């Protein structure tokens, strides 16, 4: 599996939100190695921690200008892969 | 029917507060 | 009887919106409701005055709203009392211009 | 937003997800062809997507269709309880308009058939339509998660007798306009001829 | 009269608001300033009756308000109005009740 | 004071609803 | 220059809201030599256009799961970075 060491140097969003991308993290790549069940997972999490709408993205060589509410992009990085959880809504 | 001026409630509803900043982000990359 | 009025207006937004899952058809049935039940109120008061109550239900959206009124009487035969109640997703305001006649 | 109108479409999700289950079975046969022929390098054509691009379609209809079918569950409840609550107060409204056309159709001396059909009609109308949204609320209670007693209850008792009676009505204008067109004709012939 | 009161209140909102945007520091003086209009439209109609004008500035971000105004008046003397005012993005939904005295 | 035979107007403002129409689709990483 | 195409393999959305996205995701991807930048200018121009702010995903690892209304919301690969851009309100 992955250890999700959440890596979140930059995480451009409340407390809360971030640990809840944190444990979501977590919990994903405890189930599987699947980086779009990951951000999906991620993205759940945000949804339902910063209400509607969420969305997180993760890939590995990515660019996406996180665009969104303040306090409302998760951005903890699993080692280096930065699951931006951009709640756009 | 005598009329006049008065006080009359001040109801309002504060708005939401929130940023929209398209900043730039990337993950980072390892080998 | 401000604070009467006020609690009834409480309880018939309570008993008619509530904070309850709302529906399109629903809705407006909720408001009606809640004004039919603030009439009846008014009315089995039996205080002399012809109440005008306005009854507010709105749905928790993040846009502003200032729902004011403003009479053209005397202080001492007439007045208004304020109640606030707040759902979930939703609204159930209530304000009577009680007016003598 | 009708009661009816939510049972149906609830049923029609209900429908729906049982030929998509199918449906979503053969997208991810497809799906998985695709793949192979991605294995043998056989990708779709570029106007297109792959076999696993007709996967991703099949799997776009897979997800609208969930979220149709979210909404539906959503309003299946409203809808059941708007079902139920209707279909009793309309079984008692229609066994009381049953009953009291057949008593008191429109049973008035020129033009009287018309008037009685009327009645009739409307009183057999209110029977049926009681006895039609009781079922509608059973109906909306059982695919919906609703209470309604959608069966051969005491509104639905009054929902047949006024049917019955908006039977009877109907039959007497229908009667009533046979001896009417007689009688009318026998009226407006020449006092002379 | 009904229709002249409507024709006054819209006439106001379009001198007052008509089509632009509300804010957040704005909008509940922006619903005195139209209540106040309606009040003074009714108070130039020399109408005998006690004006009571309420004015309620509602932005266009999917809050659904319920706006009406259930009042003990006589339907042949009195009255109470109340329609929603239709703009970019403030319908304003402002409740009107006259009652004559 | 008899009242009037009087009602109450509602007409309120449509609100928002969720369409969840979404194209989900196979989206594979670089490989 | 990288063809940012779409194929038909996931499309319920506007052609005029896809096309706008291709041409300012390869644009933007040709005018800025960071990836990062690149998806700055992507956002900026997309915020220009259909109103501030959305943020999209363009880049080699791609995949999540939210309610995407539709006219705004596609699933396919634009060239050598996958094109999943949806716009939820």
């Amino acid at each position: 599996m992955c250890d999700r060491k959440a890596v979140i140097k930059n995480a451009d969003m409340s407390e809360e939100m971030q640990q809840d991308s944190v444990e979501c993290a977590t919990q994903a790549l405890e189930k599987y190695n699947i980086e779009k069940d990951i951000a999906a997972h991620i993205k759940k999490e945000f949804d339902k921690k910063y209400n509607p709408t969420w969305h997180c993205i993760v890939g590995r060589n990515f660019g996406s200008y996180v665009t969104h509410e303040t306090k409302h992009f998760i951005y903890f990085y699993l080692g280096q892969v930065a699951i931006l959880l951009f709640k756009s809504g | 029917i005598k009329l006049g001026m008065a006080k009359i409630t001040q109801v309002d509803f504060p708005p939401r507060e929130i940023v929209t900043y398209t900043k730039e982000t990337q993950t980072p990359v390892m080998a | 009887v401000v604070d009467e009025v006020s609690n009834i207006v409480k309880e018939a937004i309570e008993s008619a919106i509530g904070g309850n899952a709302y529906q399109h058809s629903k809705v407006n049935q909720w408001t009606t409701n809640v004004v039919e039940q603030t009439l009846s109120q008014l009315t089995k008061l039996g205080k002399p005055f012809k109440y005008i109550v306005t009854c507010v239900i709105m749905q928790k959206n993040g846009a502003g709203l200032h729902t004011a009124s403003s009479c053209f009487w005397d202080s001492s035969t007439d007045g208004s009392c304020t109640v606030r109640w707040e759902n979930k997703t939703m609204y159930c305001i209530v304000s009577a211009f009680g007016l003598s006649i | 937003a009708s009661t009816s109108d939510a049972v149906t479409f609830i049923t029609y999700v209900q429908s729906l997800k049982r030929k998509i289950k199918q449906f979503e079975k053969q997208v991810e046969l497809y799906r998985n062809g695709q793949r192979l022929l991605e294995k043998q390098r056989f990708q779709f054509p570029p106007s297109w997507l792959y076999i696993d691009n007709i996967e991703g379609e099949w799997g776009a209809f897979n997800d609208i269709m969930r979220r149709k079918d979210s909404a539906i569950q959503q309003q299946v409840a409203n809808l059941q309880m708007k079902i139920v609550q209707e279909d009793r107060a309309v079984e008692s409204r229609t066994t009381d308009l049953l009953t009291d056309w057949e008593k008191t159709k429109p049973v008035t001396g020129n033009l009287r058939p018309e008037e009685a059909l009327q009645a009739l009609t409307i009183y057999e109308g209110k029977f049926g339509r009681l006895k039609d949204d009781r079922e509608k609320c059973a109906k909306a209670k059982e695919a919906l998660e609703l209470t309604d007693t959608g069966l051969l209850s005491g509104s639905e008792e009054r929902v047949q007798v006024a049917l019955e009676e908006l039977q009877d009505l109907k039959g007497v204008w229908s009667e009533l306009s046979k001896v009417w067109e007689q009688i009318d004709q026998m009226k407006e012939q020449p006092w002379v001829s």
